[PDB]
RNA sequence: AUGCUGUUGCUGUUAAAGGGUUCGUAGUUGAACUGUGGGCUGUUCCCGUCCAUUCGGAUGACCCUGCAGCCCGUGAACAGAAACAACGGGAGUGG
RNA sequence: UGCGACAAGUGCUUUCCCA
RNA sequence: CCUUACGUAUCUUU
């Protein structure tokens, strides 16, 4: 996390050059869309759908099997989240810090880290309002 | 045909200097670490001929430690020194 | 009006060529005589088949254009089509490439944004190359800009599929220049993860 | 020695050591494997770095355990790595 | 963050050439940085170079032949009229005999000598000598 | 004169000078990609079959940018498709 | 509306259900 | 003429 803090950490997933399903999997592109849209009806957000297909079904990179991405499959089906997944987990983090700070009035470090997550919230929500993924009146809680 | 000319085609400069065979670096007159090494061309019976292969190396390249890597890279290119064993 | 002519576009059913008839007869034959082709061939039909003579001969390539609607249709069933067409056609090497339109790159900066990126000449030409060698996907790609001002694109393939496609590469590299008017040269990579070139 | 490094075509010894993004063309480290359940015996496809705990769809059991790197398969299960 | 990719590329070429290397690895690349290198090939300051395809921005491996002293990038890309070539030659070039100022013009990316002959002007990209 | 006002073109560890640390608006700066084509004609060694036993021998390499015509990706034609981007109150009395 | 030709950058002689 | 790849011990262990 480079934007807030001094971390220069470089740990990512390195996608393959050879963008092709490995020919030992016989699952249809039609069925992967059914499995992706099913997991969203069990409440899974798009980052969690892809790991469950990566780990157990052998579908690394849903984009390569079905030509479109996971969140695009969800937006077509009507199963997109109301606010984006990035903004969800930052708001859900920021409310868990504040419920901590109401009983722990002098947690000096978590009051600093709460400034940083809300700075990320107001900086993402400016992106999503500009790109029209979010309504213009949106305006984070606190 | 090396060195600057006149527009009358007479070679104007004195002293076209040497160049390093590793780094193409023009060897200056005060570069007192710059050496020439003459390697004997040898015949089919393993006795030297009257001809030698001379390669000249700049002084900073010897200063760092990188001359010995450069003499290898030259003599493989000239065909003087073999790069690996033959197959057993 | 003969029944093999369903395996052909309607503009050519009236006056087919000698090659357009020969492919469509063989492509109509492959229902009742083949297993996996029964599921996919009743929908399929070819636009035109164009024959090109390679300068180093003894196998003359036979290039069969089909509508790009049937792209995933053929990919499911390719290497059964090219094997069975080249079996019914002796001494011909059969390519099945889709017919793709290219949008010329707009001068306007606003039209350039609206361009469908599939109709891009860079995107079309890399799909045409994938059609010529379908089971062997493109492992790597390099451009060597040698000193005389020329670029040569080198495409690397997986060395595991050398025996399946070694005779075809001299043909593929020529027909890719017939269709795209670009020059390609091929090589192979053993262990393509670590970018190791085959070296004979 | 006597062979110089070529940056376009690096040695297999040099290139196998590198980080996956510090390669000349970056690529995965992971892979898929075909894991047979210890009872129940039915094959499953398990990712090598599966942070979730994959379940046997037939057996109902969990035949994987996440770690900091590669996930650990259960005792008594058979597995062979899948290609590509 | 990286701002100018051409200024990055010319700085890694010039650094590795004063160290006397045989090859550089340039990352990332562009259409601009290969059109700069092909100016440097035509007047023989570099050798053959090779663009490796990621599905990312590429990488370029450039073979050096000892002839380049310094290549650099002028940032920002100042606009240069046809009357302004003799001003830019006296500022960044060591002599009027050798050395080139590369410009991006309407006709393409060219050096200063070609652009003077075709009577064009452009924005200055960089130099090599 | 004075690169002692520095855009060209200055300094900032110790000489004057980095502001205690983060967030942060105005501001300035900002990653790669959609492409510049093609055709013809000019311009002696070494590798084995006989000898010898911790050191020998007779016996397959290499050598000979310039002008024109392009449906100017490929389809599809042999004007049709592809790609393209009506006023006399008019004209030295309706060229 | 019926009807005669030809296309289609995504196979409707499909895809789901269901027997 | 810039290699198509390679070497594994110690001691504590209901
Ligand atoms: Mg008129």
């Amino acid at each position: 996390v480079r934007m807030h803090g001094n971390g220069r950490g470089k740990a990512s997933s390195a996608l393959p050059y050879r963008r092709t399903p490995p020919a030992w999997l016989k699952i249809a592109s039609r069925n992967v869309v059914k499995m992706v849209c099913k997991s969203s009806r069990k409440g899974m957000m798009p980052s969690q759908i892809g790991m469950e297909l990566r780990d157990s079904m052998g579908i690394a990179q849903v984009k390569n099997v079905t030509g479109r991405k996971i969140l695009r499959i969800l937006k077509h089906s009507g199963l997109a989240p109301e606010i984006p997944e990035d903004l969800y987990f930052l708001v859900k983090r920021a409310t868990q810090m504040r419920k901590h700070l109401e009983r722990h009035t002098t947690d000096r470090d978590t009051k600093y880290r709460l400034i940083l997550v809300e700075s990320r919230i107001h900086r993402l929500a400016r992106y999503y309002k500009r790109v029209k993924q979010l309504p213009p009146t949106w305006k984070y809680e606190s | 045909t090396i060195g600057m000319f006149n527009e009358e085609g007479e070679n104007v400069d004195l002293y076209i200097p040497r160049k390093c065979h590793a780094t193409n670096t023009l060897i200056e007159a005060h570069d007192h670490a710059a050496v020439q090494i003459s390697i004997a061309n040898v015949g089919p019976n393993g006795v030297i001929n009257g001809t030698t292969t001379t390669l000249c190396i700049a002084g900073y390249l010897r200063s760092q430690g990188e001359s010995d890597h450069a003499i290898n890279h030259i003599t493989i290119d000239r065909g003087i020194m073999r790069i690996k064993t033959g197959k057993p | 009006m003969q029944p093999y002519l369903r395996k052909l576009r309607k503009l050519k059913r009236g006056k087919p060529s000698d090659l357009e008839e020969s492919v469509a007869k063989a492509l109509f034959e492959l229902e009742t005589s083949h297993k996996t082709l029964r599921q996919e061939l009743p929908r399929f039909h070819v636009n035109t088949v164009r024959e090109v003579k390679v300068p180093r001969s003894k196998k003359t390539v036979l290039v069969v254009f089909y509508p790009l609607r049937f792209l995933m249709l053929v990919r499911k069933v390719q290497r059964a089509l090219t094997s069975e067409l080249e079996k019914r056609h002796p001494g011909y090497l059969v390519m099945l490439v889709a017919q793709r339109k290219i949008t010329k790159r707009p001068t306007d900066v606003y039209k350039l944004q609206k361009v469908q990126r599939s109709k891009t000449s860079t995107a079309v030409f890399e799909n045409i190359l994938n059609d010529m060698i379908y089971p062997s996907d493109v492992v790597g790609r390099r451009w060597r800009c040698r000193t005389d001002g020329s670029k040569l694109m080198k495409v690397f393939l997986d060395a595991r599929d050398r025996k399946r496609v070694e005779s075809r590469l001299r043909a593929v590299a020529y027909v890719y220049k017939q269709l795209t008017h670009r020059r390609v040269s091929f090589g192979f990579m053993w262990n393509p993860k670590l970018q190791q070139v085959s070296t004979r | 020695g006597f062979f110089d490094a070529d940056l376009s075509y690096p040695t297999v010894r040099t290139e196998r050591m590198k980080h996956k993004r510090r390669r000349l063309v970056q690529g995965p480290n992971s892979y898929f494997m075909d894991v047979s359940c210890p009872r129940c015996r039915q094959v499953t496809v398990v990712y090598s770095h599966a942070t979730t705990s994959v379940e046997c769809k037939g057996c109902s059991k969990k035949l994987c355990r996440p770690t900091g790197g590669k996930a650990l398969l259960v005792e008594g299960c058979g597995y062979r790595r899948k290609p590509d | 963050t990286m701002m100018s990719v051409l200024a990055n590329a010319l700085r890694t070429i010039a650094s590795a050439e004063r160290r006397g290397k045989r090859q550089v690895l340039i990352r990332p690349s562009s259409k601009v940085v290969v059109k700069f290198l092909q100016v440097m090939q035509k007047h023989g300051y570099i050798g053959e170079f090779e663009i490796i395809d990621d599905h990312r921005a590429g990488k370029i491996v450039v073979n050096l032949n000892g002839r380049l002293n310094k290549c650099g990038a002028i940032c920002p890309r100042f606009d240069c009229a046809t009357t302004d070539y003799e001003k830019w030659m006296k500022n960044i070039l060591p002599s009027r005999q050798f050395g080139f100022v590369v410009l991006t013009t309407s006709l393409g990316i060219m050096d200063h000598e070609e652009a003077r002959s075709r009577n064009t002007g452009g924005k200055v990209l960089g130099f090599f000598y």
